């Protein structure tokens, strides 16, 4: 399962951001200022940012 | 197939009160909130009207129905007229306003 | 009676006939008119400040045009008087 | 009895951000103009795929979803006919009017995982490109071998049914509260209370100044309503320290599309089909 | 037009409470008259406090000279009800739209009031 495009609950482009917040996240960046700095301001967006599961590697591999 | 206005049927329909005089409800077919809640909200705005209100029985039936109760000086036809003309002019209004601003 | 308000409908009927601070206004009435299948009674709130136009309607008076105008209703318990299809009075209880 | 006299203060515009004032109206215009420009307004998507190499691990009817989700430029969806009502042809590849065709083929012939963006994806119409913010969105994610070919076809739709013609992203309005402090309660309060009561609001919506040593309103437009200051006000023993109403003929509008089209142009078109649908909503005098 | 017209003040109220957010059942005493009147106001939309001083005035039409069912510029509480208990002393059982009021007073100030008609409530706090 790849990061879920266009956030469900309100609609905004999340497709693009899955790279930015996995290189955000390498850094010695907190998940709240990975958040911010992908400028999410609505708690949805965040939270589908956040509560993403990368299965797709697992598929790949086995 | 919810937008396509059902064949051989016309969207507005005219149905006179017989109980109440210059009373008349008015069927709209394939319309929503939306332009009930403003032609209910501009009717208020005329003096002649008394009675101004719109309801959706049945949300899987896509019909609206506005009710319409006038003094004896204008049709409740004259003024669903008289509001849908307003209703556009202030479109209009708002339109040139807002091309005004942006440029 | 087999059957009753039910949960929500008796919510909202204790809601409304028990607040009677919370006043409704020419639209919002004549919106909720459109259900009720009887007239609209008189405001009964003409004015309730000096300087408050646009009088307004009392929420027991909503709950009045359930009734028809020929039935009498009387529940000496929560103070329940009905008049000529009109809620008079009532206390508190909601057993009725 | 006639018309109304709205106007409109834009505060910041950008392509795809627009915040603006509208005083001098109703909350009903408002609430049908919100939901005209985020239900009724059309753009186009992508909504029928062929493909013929499916060898990703995805289904193909996952890939066929999340290509129809993509954004794409909607400059001539106003102009464009829908498919329904397109006559010309029954549907089939590219149409002049209505169906705008999309190839993607992707082969991975390299050791290292090869990712299908939304970069890759070429269209006959160069008009309907699909929008770059970036690398794209990643459709598909494939292994050494493992091709994927598709032809897929983009038509204009309404934003109500499938809720993937909507440019909007979360169009908003308030009512822009006026704060209303007695200003002599206030001095019967001390120091101490008052920092109480400005911590007692959840955003910042009161200040306080040193000069003055009295508790100051900035930024009003941020109140969200909620009734934390006045509760706190109660609890205190002050009931009127603070009034706050919201203003019924003062909203402010925040608009942010999905790049589909300008934020700009998404409340013009809204305003011409609110237009449209009251011209179709007129009825003729009868005799 | 006018049928009963008093000065009022105001001896206690029921709840009694400033943010109550409910009706609050006042309690006043007629000057002159020794009337003793219950009634039913929004305290929030029209405060009244304890010790406060107020006319009261009842109208069967708020019309000048007939016209049954313009006063409104003079006083700022009107109200519409209807009388529908008479029975003692003689007091009187009005409810404006639920909002019950008793006024109780002398069987020779209160005698031209019908049963079962409409009157209205004009209350001044001066
Ligand atoms: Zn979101
Ligand atoms: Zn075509």
């Amino acid at each position: 399962m790849i990061i879920p495009v266009r956030c469900f609950t309100c609609g905004k482009v999340i497709g693009n951001k899955w790279d930015q917040y996995l290189d955000l996240l390498q850094l010695d960046y907190t998940e709240g200022d990975a958040l911010d700095a992908l400028q999410l301001v609505r708690y949805c967006c965040r939270r589908m940012l956040m509560t993403h599961v990368d299965l797709i590697e697992k598929l790949l591999n086995y | 197939e919810r937008f396509v206005v059902p064949e051989g049927t016309k969207k507005v329909s005219y149905d006179r009160d017989t109980k109440i005089i210059n009373a008349a409800s008015f069927t709209v077919e394939r319309e929503d909130h939306t332009i009930g809640n403003i032609v209910r909200m501009q009717l208020h705005r005329d003096e002649n009207v008394l009675f101004a209100g719109y309801q959706l029985p049945h949300p899987l039936k896509y019909k609206i129905i506005v009710r319409i109760h006038t003094t004896s000086q204008s049709s409740p036809m004259q003024a669903y007229n008289q509001a849908i003309n307003d209703l556009d002019k202030e479109l209009d209004y708002l339109k040139n306003q807002f091309e005004a601003e942006v440029a | 009676n087999l059957l009753s308000l039910g949960q929500d409908s008796l919510t909202a009927a204790y809601l409304v006939n028990v607040e009677k601070n919370c006043y409704l206004n020419r639209a919002q009435m004549q919106q909720l008119q459109m259900y009720c299948p009887f007239q609209l009674p008189p405001p009964a709130i003409i004015k309730a400040s000096p300087s408050s136009t646009e009088p307004q309607w009392t929420g027991m008076q909503l709950f009045g045009m359930l009734f028809p105008p020929g039935f009498d209703y009387t529940y000496p318990l929560n103070n329940v008087v009905v008049s000529n299809g009109e809620l008079l009075s009532f206390s508190e209880g909601s057993a009725w | 009895t006639y018309q109304r006299f709205p106007k409109i203060k834009i505060r910041e515009l950008k392509d795809d951000y627009a915040k603006f004032e509208l005083r001098e109206t109703d909350v009903s215009m408002a609430n049908a103009l919100r939901r005209v420009m985020i239900s009724e307004v059309p753009t186009v998507a992508i909504d029928l795929v062929e493909i013929e190499v499916n060898s990703s691990v995805l289904n193909d009817e996952f890939i066929a979803h999340r290509l129809g989700l993509i954004p794409l430029t909607s400059e001539r969806a106003m102009s464009m006919r829908f498919s329904r009502d397109c006559d010309a042809c029954d549907g089939d590849g590219q149409c002049e009017f209505c169906s705008v065709e999309f190839r993607l083929s992707s082969k991975c012939v390299t050791d290292q995982t090869l990712d299908v963006t939304s970069r890759d994806l070429y269209s006959a119409d160069p008009t309907v490109t699909p929008v770059d913010f970036h690398k794209g969105i990643i459709i598909v994610k494939l292994r050494r071998g493992q091709e994927l070919k598709l032809r897929a076809i983009a038509r204009k739709g309404i934003g109500k049914d499938h809720a993937k013609w909507s440019p909007a992203a979360t169009v908003t309005f308030m009512y822009e509260p006026d704060i209303i402090i007695n200003e002599d309660m206030m001095d019967t309060l001390s120091d101490e209370e008052k920092i109480d009561l400005i911590e007692s609001s959840p955003t910042k919506v009161f200040g306080m100044d040193p000069v003055t040593r009295q508790v100051v309103v900035v930024d009003p437009e941020a109140y969200t309503y909620d009734e934390e200051v006045i509760k706190k006000a109660e609890a205190m023993g002050k009931p009127g320290l603070i009034e706050i109403s919201p203003k019924d003929d003062s909203f402010i509008f925040t608009v942010e599309s999905t790049g589909a089209v300008k934020a700009s142009q998404l409340v013009l078109n809204a305003i011409d089909l609110l237009k449209q649908k009251l011209d179709a909503v007129r009825l003729s005098d009868d005799t | 037009i006018i049928m009963f017209e008093d000065i009022f003040v105001v001896d206690k109220l029921d709840p009694d409470g400033k943010k109550f957010d409910k009706v609050t059942r006042v309690e006043a005493r007629s000057h002159n008259l020794e009337m003793f009147m219950h009634l039913d106001v929004n305290t929030e939309v029209y405060p009244l406090a304890v010790g406060d001083k107020f006319t009261l005035a009842m109208a069967p039409t708020l019309n000048l000279d007939g016209t049954p069912d313009t006063l409104a510029d003079k006083y700022e509480y009107i109200m519409h009800g209807k009388l529908y208990k008479i029975s003692e002393k003689a007091e009187l059982y009005v409810s404006f739209g639920g909002l019950l009021m008793l006024l109780q007073g002398d069987p020779a100030h209160i005698s031209h009031f019908e049963l079962d008609q409409r009157l209205f409530l004009l209350m001044r706090k001066l």
